[PDB]
């Protein structure tokens, strides 16, 4: 098998960049497209499809597109390929999960509040100048906007996409380093089984593949994946399962690497659930946080491969501070947890069951069982785990709001910015706000951080904003990741990126 | 992205 075999999972949603907010779809999307910038293994952006990106003020942007780029259907990548895709993502009528990434652009409010009788379908701040040039006017200085231009929300789309976006999402056509295979025995995307990609011969950008293709195998169980790794039937496994964390070093030797990654994990309890809204719900979320022993779970369940949360972002990000005032809400304190739960009971006495739903295909069983048992023992309530088989179905129930319990969540960074760990999850309208948290004061504080002229002041304002999150506990931050990645004896040049994923394009296979 |  010339192709590199790596682990993945069925995407919950069609393969439309602005419609993808999860890592299963994301790891495919990022192989199929090339954006204005591309990111290296440490998350630094470089010009890719853009010939230049100019802004002196973080408000006005002039973007020129390199000539000669095309999609795999032969059509050219133009300024329109970007502007039309961004307007599609921003328009509320299209219900794109990545809509919030367009929020800084002037005119976003015309298209995003709702479908509306607004009569406007495009953003006034986004203006084509010529076939290979467009300008962007932001509502306010936005410190991360340039950095974000390597993210999938901003990928260009071919003209055909807009005539039938459902068809596009089933069979995407991109401009990136790989393309969907022309499989010799069935479709490239075998739903719930695998996706096969081959190099795109048109592509001459910054991420040229060093291998002959990629096969993302959609494992139902990470123990199966680990067994395949040890037998050489899998080439790269980006998540060693809990059952192997005390053993992977002896099993794999120098074919496994570990390190902090900008990924976190949270316990999400929708504010719409019984006993979990209003001030009552805030007190109960604070109680849950005090009822969980993060150091102990990190040591025993994860064998030291998770680090207890100290904020709502991740230890490895620029500006992170593990000693923020008020972060004591993230310390284990059973007496405090019981006091807070009782104070919530003063509003309305608790009744029923507290269930933590999770996707069993990614090794969460041990920690969810431990957290549920900790809550049960500290607070004296009926707390249980509620496994579901697949990430795709689990996320679908979270997104459509069918899910009727608490559930695990967590963010893998898209670019290295604390703001990017907060805006998609906790601002009022964000598509990845799974719990219905709304606090206009937090959104305002975060906007102030985005408007800072320097990264230093911006980081200070981000952490100021996180004081509100310590008070509201919109979700319960658990820990951030020490990624552990293993690979077979048939591949080399395996680098783990800043956000825990293999650097797929650069893997080599003899 | 939301993580598996």
């Amino acid at each position: 098998p010339d192709v590199v075999l790596v682990n993945g999972g069925e995407p919950p949603n069609p393969l439309i960049p602005t419609g993808t907010n999860d890592s299963n779809g994301g790891r495919i999307i990022d192989r199929l497209f090339a954006g204005l910038m591309s990111y290296d293994a440490v998350g630094k952006p470089s010009l890719e499809v853009a010939q230049s990106i100019e802004s002196a003020d973080n408000v006005n942007y002039r973007i020129t597109v390199k000539p000669g780029w095309k999609f795999t259907d032969g059509s050219p990548v133009t300024a329109h390929s970007f502007v039309d895709a961004w307007n599609y993502g921003a328009l509320s009528t299209n219900a794109q999960l990545q809509q919030h990434f367009f929020s800084p652009i002037e005119g976003f409010d015309d298209v995003a509040g709702a479908p509306g009788d607004k009569s406007r379908t495009t953003m006034s701040g986004l203006r084509v100048v010529n076939d290979l040039e467009f300008t962007v006017r932001l509502k306010a200085p936005t410190i991360d906007f340039t950095l974000a231009l390597g993210h999938s929300s901003f990928y260009p789309l071919p003209d055909s996409a807009f005539r039938d976006m459902a068809a596009f999402g089933r069979n995407p056509i991109g401009n990136g380093p790989y393309k969907l295979a022309d499989g010799p025995a069935g479709p490239a995307w075998e739903h719930n089984v695998r996706i096969d990609l081959v190099p795109n011969p048109d592509y001459h950008g910054n991420r040229k593949p060093r291998n002959k293709g990629l096969r993302f195998e959609f494992y139902a169980n990470l123990d199966t994946a680990y067994a395949d790794l040890l037998s050489g039937n899998l080439d790269v496994l980006d998540t060693i399962p809990p059952s192997a964390l005390t053993v992977y070093q002896r099993d794999l030797g120098d074919h496994a690497t570990s390190g902090p990654a900008a990924i976190n994990q949270t316990l999400d309890t929708p504010l719409r659930l019984p006993h979990f809204g209003g001030e009552e719900g805030r007190l109960r979320r604070l109680a849950l946080s005090a009822a969980i022993n993060r150091p102990q779970i990190c040591q025993q369940i994860f064998a030291g491969t998770r680090s207890p949360a100290r904020d709502f972002t991740a230890r490895s990000l620029p500006g992170f501070d593990p000693n923020l005032p008020g972060n004591e809400v993230l310390d284990y304190d059973p007496q405090r947890a019981r006091r807070l739960w009782a104070q919530a009971d003063a509003i309305s006495p608790w009744s029923g069951r507290y269930a933590i739903a999770y996707n069993a295909d990614a090794g969460h069983r041990d920690w969810v069982d431990a957290v549920a048992n900790s809550i049960k023992n500290v607070l004296g309530i009926d707390a249980v785990a509620a496994p579901q088989p697949t990430f795709a179905g689990f996320r679908t129930q979270i997104t459509n709001r069918a899910i009727d319990s608490a559930f695990r969540a967590g963010w893998r960074g898209d670019y290295p910015s604390m703001i990017e760990f907060l805006a998609p999850l906790f601002t009022a309208g964000a598509g990845s706000n799974d719990v219905g948290y709304i606090n206009p004061e937090f959104d305002a504080a975060l906007a102030a951080a985005e408007a800072a002229p320097t990264l230093t002041e911006s980081h200070e304002l981000v952490n100021d904003a996180q004081r509100i999150l310590f008070h509201d506990m919109p979700v319960v931050p658990l820990w951030d990741y020490i990624s552990v990645v293993g690979w077979s004896s048939q591949v080399s040049n395996v680098t783990v990126t800043w956000n825990g994923l293999p650097d797929y394009e650069n893997i080599v296979k003899a | 992205v939301v993580v598996a």
